[PDB]
């Protein structure tokens, strides 16, 4: 076979022992899931906007009393206004209480006032992926899958909890000081026994039956990693057009081209992630995750070093400071207005 | 040719 004796049977204890981690992360999960307004907004300084979204902004703040920094997401409660913001905002808040992963950002405070909903984070001052990549124009093989496999091992963990991250892409990947990832964004992780219907994401990102308007699973976050090392290797995305339409009838398509110094492994693995055939795709298999971490483009993937951190990172941020801002580009600045008047005070009590 | 800058998620869409 393509194993000798001793590799196989090192490999089934490894196996063994993912199963085993996964059951105590659940316990532990569960444990904090059953069990879910820690700070409030005038104990902490305002000091940039790192990044803007649609219903928000996420700041750089300064604790008062600890002079400690962190991440600030503000959600303004009105423009939170459709159905599907609202519930997406509670599955953030409660998903990230909850979680425990050395990729995943730590949340360390939430509260609301009469205008917005706050989420305070851990502070990951080595800037986005996505600017890194931008800048670079493409990563090496290596440094791509030194990226992937931290994906995979996330993804392995949030899977097993039932819950779907929803929103993979180089924007939501924060580089920390010693070279590996933090996801953040949780905005459309949800947990999901078996399927959901929610059409959301981003529109390079989604997989085919997100699009089709089909009852879709766990598979989507499989086939969005495929998206992201293709655009980590490449420097842009596999479904590349001006508008969204024109992403979404490529996506359908199941036609993908390659650059040619893609090595043929990588290319055979992308072709499994980027498998429109459910029935087909890696990840979702009887073999589940292992069909992607025993793939030869991971080969040379020391599984349990990567998740003890044990690897050398491929690029280490430039650090300058508590609360340097070097590595983030610029945002306008708006006002943090609350108001008189308590907005939307019943649609957020669980918050 | 393509987005080449940040791009936004969508809720329902
Ligand atoms: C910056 C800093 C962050 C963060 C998210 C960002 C931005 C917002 C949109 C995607 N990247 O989440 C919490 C840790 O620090």
């Amino acid at each position: 076979g393509h194993m000798g004796n001793a590799a196989a049977a090192k490999k089934g204890s490894e196996q063994e022992s993912v199963k085993e981690f996964l059951a105590k992360a659940k316990e532990e999960f569960l444990k904090k899931w059953e069990s879910p307004n820690t700070a409030q907004l005038d104990h902490f300084d305002r000091i940039k906007t790192l990044g803007t979204g649609s219903f928000g902004r996420v700041m750089l703040v300064k604790h008062k009393e600890t002079g400690n920094h962190y991440a600030m997401k503000i959600l303004d409660k009105q423009k939170v206004v459709k159905l599907k913001q609202i519930e997406h905002t509670l599955n953030e808040k409660r998903i990230l209480q909850a979680v425990n992963f050395p990729f995943l950002v730590k949340l360390e405070f939430s509260f609301k006032d009469n205008s917005n909903l706050y989420m305070v984070m851990e502070y990951v001052p080595g800037g986005e992926m996505f600017s890194h990549l931008r800048r670079i124009g493409r990563f090496s093989e290596p440094h791509a899958r030194f990226y992937a496999a931290q994906i995979v091992l996330t993804f392995e963990y949030l899977h097993s909890l039932d819950l779907i991250y929803r929103d993979l892409k180089p924007e939501n990947l924060l580089i920390d000081q010693q070279g590996y990832i933090q996801v953040t964004d949780f905005g459309f992780a949800k947990r999901v026994k078996g399927r959901t219907w929610t059409l959301c994401g981003t529109p390079e990102y989604l997989a085919p039956e997100i699009i089709l308007s089909k009852g879709y699973n766990k598979a989507v976050d499989w086939w969005a990693l495929g998206v992201l090392i293709y655009e980590m290797a490449a420097g842009y995305p596999p479904f590349f057009a001006d508008q969204p339409i024109q992403i979404y009838e490529k996506i359908v398509s199941g036609k993908v081209r390659f650059p040619s110094h893609f090595s043929s492994d990588l290319k055979d693995l992308l072709r499994n992630l980027l498998q429109v055939d459910l029935t087909k795709r890696f990840g979702n298999l009887k073999n589940g995750v292992n069909d992607i971490k025993n793939h030869k483009w991971f080969a040379t993937t020391d599984w349990i070093a990567i998740y003890q951190r044990k690897v050398e990172a491929p690029f280490i941020p430039k650090f300058k400071g508590p609360g340097d801002t070097s590595n983030f580009d610029d945002y306008e600045e708006e006002e943090i207005r609350v108001s008189i008047n308590e907005k939307c005070g019943k649609e957020f009590t669980e918050f | 040719a393509g987005r080449t800058g940040r791009r936004q998620a969508i809720h329902d869409i």
